[PDB]
């Protein structure tokens, strides 16, 4: 009515704990200002919860408690990209991560979004993709 | 006869916002579809009207004034704001019916080399009237003393520079914005959507 904006996310898969990770997001279309971006998250059986965000002009930085000095939140400057840097991943960072747009010069509150992209799956653990490398050397099974 | 709106947006160079540009319309039909495919990302905020109904609204004059100035200051580009922008080079009126235009020109308008083509007013002894322009270069006398059409100290150049390079943060990368506005004269129309 008011605004048009489409998502697209790239990144994500299956690390380590420790391990690191990029999540991106890019912005597209129209809107009446140019808000906030950032991402959620949601655990299996869990909840949304918020994770991250920033103003457009990469001025303003938001992050959740579970996330302070491990995730970092900037912003590409020839690209209408957002960009999600990860360190130091553990087991509850596992979660299904959703981009996010504010149509919003002010960020008060995480909870009117106004645009989401598609799911972007990211695990950690130390299995890995039921399925993936199947060949299991028997000299690594034992060692 | 469609409207010369690619003119406006599609035109090689901008003004400095000091001395915005202002495009007269007559004699022709508006449709504005072709301002949707413009930039990968753009802002279109209107005051009073929706950019969709706005497609079938009939008016007597719109005004297209087209300028430059750093994302930083694209806020400023609204009723009611204050800041160097609104108060020495732009200002909208507080009851401003219309809508503002803007989206990023750094492939255009910033230079390795950075472009300092494109100036802003810093001194003005009071702030403008909404819709008021000034190209004057008058020393600004910021003192007690006249100037005398020197500058020095308490005696300004009143216009300064941007610096435009690609490498710079989005916020201070060059923005071309596009203000109209709807004017409606006691005589009949040509801007009707078809």
């Amino acid at each position: 009515s008011s605004s048009a904006v489409q998502l697209q996310a790239s990144g994500g898969g299956f690390v380590q704990p420790g391990g690191s990770l990029r999540l991106s997001c890019a912005a597209s279309g129209w809107a009446e200002t140019f808000g906030h971006m950032g991402w959620f998250r949601q655990a299996p059986g869990k909840e949304r919860e918020f994770v991250s965000a920033i103003d457009w002009w990469d001025t303003v930085h938001y992050y959740a408690d579970s996330v302070k000095g491990r995730f970092t939140i900037s912003r590409d400057n020839s690209k209408n990209t957002v960009y999600l840097q990860m360190n130091s991943l553990r087991a509850e960072d596992t979660a299904t991560y959703y981009c996010a747009y504010w149509d919003m010069d002010y960020l008060q509150n995480s909870i009117p979004v106004d645009y989401w992209g598609q799911g972007t799956q990211v695990t950690v653990s130390s299995a890995g993709r039921a399925g993936e490398q199947k060949l299991i050397s028997e000299e690594d099974l034992n060692s | 006869n469609l409207c010369p709106f690619d003119e406006v947006f599609n035109a090689t160079r901008f003004a400095s916002v000091y001395a915005w540009n202002r495009k007269r319309i007559s004699n022709c039909v508006a449709d504005y579809s072709v301002l949707y495919n413009l930039a990968p990302f753009f802002t279109f905020k209107c005051y009073g009207v929706s950019p969709t109904k706005l497609n079938d609204l009939c008016f007597t004059n719109v005004y297209a004034d087209s300028f430059v100035i750093r994302g930083d200051e694209v806020r400023q580009i609204a009723p009611g704001q204050t800041g160097n922008i609104a108060d020495y080079n732009y200002k909208l009126p507080d009851d401003f019916t219309g809508c503002v235009i803007a989206w990023n020109s750094n492939k255009l308008d910033s230079k390795v080399s950075g472009n300092y083509n494109y100036l802003y007013r810093l001194f003005r002894k009071s702030n403008l009237k909404p819709f008021e322009r000034d190209i004057s270069t008058e020393i600004y006398q910021a003192g007690n003393k006249p100037c005398n059409g020197v500058a020095g100290f308490n005696c300004y150049f009143p216009l300064k520079s941007y610096s435009f390079r690609p490498t710079y943060g989005v916020g201070h990368q060059p923005y071309r914005v596009v203000v109209l506005s709807f004017e409606l004269l006691h005589a009949p129309a040509t801007v009707c959507g078809p």
